[PDB]
């Protein structure tokens, strides 16, 4: 049983150069190419190249001709896909494939990588006061907006962590400035806003942001 | 793209599903050559159904495959949660290459359907002071998770500045998504009433707030 | 050339009766090694010399993949070339190709070779140079174009001058004793009296390879060509060969005549007489 | 298309003895195409269980096939090859002759 | 050893 093991996942930023390698463990006779795949978030498998091991004829699809470079090194059994300057359109995932005869037969891992432009950036935390308009005698929301901030991850928690039950911190979103954005929503009863105090825990590893934002009623 | 695929199919446990892959007489009526990949999130695709009705001994014996004329067919019969997945199909051309289909998602009802919790909230004072604002439309608990959020402005539809999450997976298993809407506070204060519109299965529900 | 592996591909449509035929065989040399029937049960590359099968399960399964690609390819062209001439799809028609290597006496590469046919016609060859096509006729010329947008030679030209050579030298390894062996001809002559005053000298040369060989009768020390029947070099059945050359002479004159065998197995020539009893 | 007339030479794999095995070999060689019908008769009745080899051709294209069976030559009985193909008007028998 | 590569005519 043969497997291809591609190489660990790349942050990059524009302009600069990448090289990622799929080495194939084990031998095989020579009945394949090795086929370069790019699919980006949500998108369907784009056929990008292939190299034949055993004389490096490469055939590249039109749309990826010239843009990206596809090597191989027999001795090691090692195919690589070279940018020349990454152009972060190219943030997907990668992968490569092993096309035996007629038939694509295994596939690599895949090797993520990530051209983002924005530098390292902490949040600003603002409160999402509850509705005034709150159920009585039910449920209330509240919570924190977590904006712009670059790169992930944030740490969210309430009440110094002191408060898990109706904590609902959402994936974030990346907008088309290079930046996220979340939020993180409690659901507490109606009849603790008078009295209960909520603070949500905003951290940020990256930049060394430690944000407490009071969310109060009104 | 080359080949054609559903882009969605649905199903119950234990019930068969079928993913259609239509190509032409180059590839999928002139060889029999048809391959069938399964793709968990986050994770490689893996070999199912190849040469139209061939199997690997290690996948289960619940997949099979046909064609017939320019047009094959997966069925997965007995359907389990594990199944849930994306499906791509391929053909063999000429030249020794590969042509992909599409992508088919396959969602398997585990739970009963959930109307989405629609929570929409205004921009704060503390952003307001900042000269910015940012409506935060926050939906959870629906199933299956699909949901499309449309924007309006005192009822005319607003795409500008919209930024939408996709669909993700809670800790109970019904899934949960938001929609920002950027704007500006004199944006904010130009119009009576902004809104957000969640539609899932095709009923709508809407969340109107006002400055 | 030394030595030489050759592929050879018949495909023959079957107007009425279902799938085409077709028919693959391998050769090294002289010797079949591989088939592959479509009528066959077995579907698979079937192996036909004792040294192929020592070969493992991926041996046999790319071969089949391999052998069943071109089966399938030249399904595709028995209707395409028909749409070429504007044919019928009633008659059945041939399709054949042939494609292999030649190496010298250094197992090192010689010349290539990939020849395709249309109804035992010439359609579309590889020039020796692995580089460009000979069309036989306006269809081929469509083939030829689609083939330069393709670079058909280019990989073509990859696997004559490397693969083949390769695989030809690790066959001749593994099956030496059977590949690599020279069979001198086993050589006796008959006398048939046709009448009372002529009789015909038959000299024959039996259980040889490889399948090369040269029969020549003389007369008085004189070739003998435009008076001498030729059977051409027939299978034994067993991976040898046969052939074997006849000529009428006056009855008294036998002693003017010998027969020369030229063969691989054959340091020197050898020279056959008939001695009346 | 092109047409070729079959060669054909009946012949043993080794030379005749009666009384001793030996296998009688048919070659049908030089024709187009492939479509051609050959059996192997003794004392005019046809031989059931013949093999024959795969289909190969020639550098002119033409094809060339071995039909061959066991038997044991007895000085009595007679053993032929019986070949049809579009390029013969009849159906054509070569006796084997053990001097050829 | 066959060609893993061919072409239609």
């Amino acid at each position: 049983e043969v497997q291809l093991v591609q190489s660990g996942a790349e942050v990059k930023k524009p302009g600069e150069s990448l090289t990622i390698s799929c080495k194939a463990s084990g031998y095989s006779f020579p009945n394949y190419w090795i086929t370069w795949v790019r699919q980006m978030s949500g998108g369907g498998l784009e056929w990008m190249g292939r190299i034949d091991p055993g004389d490096s004829y490469t055939t590249y699809n039109p749309s990826f001709q010239g843009h990206v470079t596809i090597s191989i090194d027999k001795s090691t059994n090692t195919a690589y896909l070279h940018w020349n300057s990454l152009k972060a359109s190219d943030t997907a995932m990668y992968y490569c494939a092993r096309y035996y005869v007629s038939l694509v037969d295994i596939w690599g891992q895949g090797t993520l990588v990530t051209v983002s432009s924005a530098s390292t950036k902490g949040p600003s935390v603002f409160p999402l006061a509850p509705s005034s308009k709150s159920t009585s005698g039910g449920t209330a929301a509240l919570g924190c907006l977590v904006k712009d901030y670059f790169p992930e991850p944030v740490t969210v928690s309430w009440n110094s962590g002191a408060l898990t039950s109706g904590v609902h911190t959402f994936p974030a979103v990346l907008q088309s400035s290079g930046l996220y954005s979340l939020s993180s929503v409690v659901t507490v009863p109606s009849s603790s806003l008078g009295t209960q105090t909520y603070i949500c825990n905003v951290n940020h590893k990256p930049s060394n942001t430690k944000v407490d934002k009071k969310v109060e009623p009104k | 793209s080359v080949l054609t695929q559903p882009a969605s199919v649905s199903g119950s446990p234990g019930q068969s599903i079928t993913i259609s892959c239509t190509g032409t007489s180059s590839d999928v009526g002139g060889y029999n050559y048809v391959s069938w990949y399964q793709q968990h999130p986050g994770k490689a695709p893996k070999l199912m159904i190849y040469d139209v009705n061939n199997r690997p001994s290690e996948v289960s014996n619940r997949f099979s495959g046909s064609k017939s004329g320019n047009t094959a067919s997966l069925t997965i019969s007995g359907l389990q949660a594990e199944d849930e997945a994306d499906y791509y199909c391929s053909s063999y051309t000429t030249g020794s290459r590969a042509v992909f289909g599409g992508g088919t998602k396959l969602t398997v009802l585990g739970q009963p359907k959930a109307n989405p919790t629609v929570t929409l909230f205004p921009p704060s004072s503390e952003e307001l002071q900042a000269n910015k604002a940012t409506l935060v439309c926050l939906i959870s608990d629906f199933y299956p998770g699909a949901v499309t959020v449309a924007w309006k402005a005192d009822g005319s539809p607003v795409k500008a500045g919209v930024e939408t999450t996709k669909p993700s997976k809670q800790s109970n298993n019904k899934y949960a998504a938001s929609s920002y809407l950027s704007l500006t506070p004199e944006q904010w204060k130009s119009h009576r009433s902004y809104s957000c519109q969640v539609t899932h299965e095709g009923s709508t529900v809407e969340k109107t707030v006002a400055p | 050339g030394s030595h030489s592996m050759r592929y050879f591909f018949t495909s023959v449509s079957r107007p009425g009766r279902g799938e085409p035929r077709f028919i693959a065989v391998g050769y090294v040399d002289d010797t079949q090694f591989v088939r592959f029937d479509s009528d066959a049960a077995s579907q698979r590359m079937e192996p036909r010399a004792p040294w192929i099968e020592q070969e493992g399960p991926e041996y046999w399964d790319g071969e089949t993949r391999k052998v069943k690609a071109h089966s399938q390819t030249h399904r595709v062209d028995l209707g395409t070339l028909r749409g070429y001439y504007n044919q019928s799809e009633a008659g059945s028609h041939t399709v054949q190709r042939m494609y292999g290597c030649d190496v010298g006496s250094d197992w090192r590469f010689l010349r290539g070779y990939h020849q395709y046919a249309y109804d035992g016609k010439d359609y579309i060859a590889l020039k020796e140079d692995l580089r460009s096509w000979t069309a036989a006729d306006m269809a081929a010329q469509t083939t030829k174009h689609k083939w330069e947008a393709a670079h058909v030679a280019e990989q073509l030209r990859a696997y004559l001058e490397g693969t083949c050579v390769e695989w030809l030298r690790r066959y001749l390894e593994n099956g030496k004793e059977t590949l690599q062996r020279t069979d001198a001809p086993k050589t006796h002559m008959t006398h048939h009296a046709v009448s009372d005053h002529e009789a015909t000298l038959r000299c024959w040369a039996l259980s040889f390879y490889p399948a090369e060989i040269t029969l020549t009768w003389q007369r008085d020390g004189e070739d003998q060509t435009q008076d001498t029947e030729l059977v051409e070099t027939r299978p034994a059945g067993d991976g040898t060969f046969q052939k074997w050359a006849a000529v009428v002479v006056p009855s008294g004159q036998e002693q003017r005549y010998t027969c020369h065998v030229q063969h691989e197995g054959l340091p020197k020539p050898l020279t056959l007489r008939w001695e009346p009893g | 298309m092109i047409q070729r007339t079959p060669k054909i030479q009946v012949y043993s794999r080794h030379p005749a003895e009666n009384g001793k095995s030996n296998f009688l070999n048919c070659y049908v060689s030089g024709f187009h195409p492939s479509d051609i019908e050959v059996d192997l008769l003794k004392n005019g009745e046809r031989i059931e269980k013949v093999e024959h080899s795969d289909l190969s051709f020639s550098k002119d294209w033409s094809f060339y096939l071995l039909y061959y069976t066991e038997f044991t030559p007895t000085e009595k009985d007679e053993y032929a090859c019986r070949v049809n193909h579009v390029t013969l008007s009849q159906p054509k028998i070569v006796k084997w002759d053990r001097d050829m | 050893f066959m060609n893993k590569f061919i072409y239609e005519i």
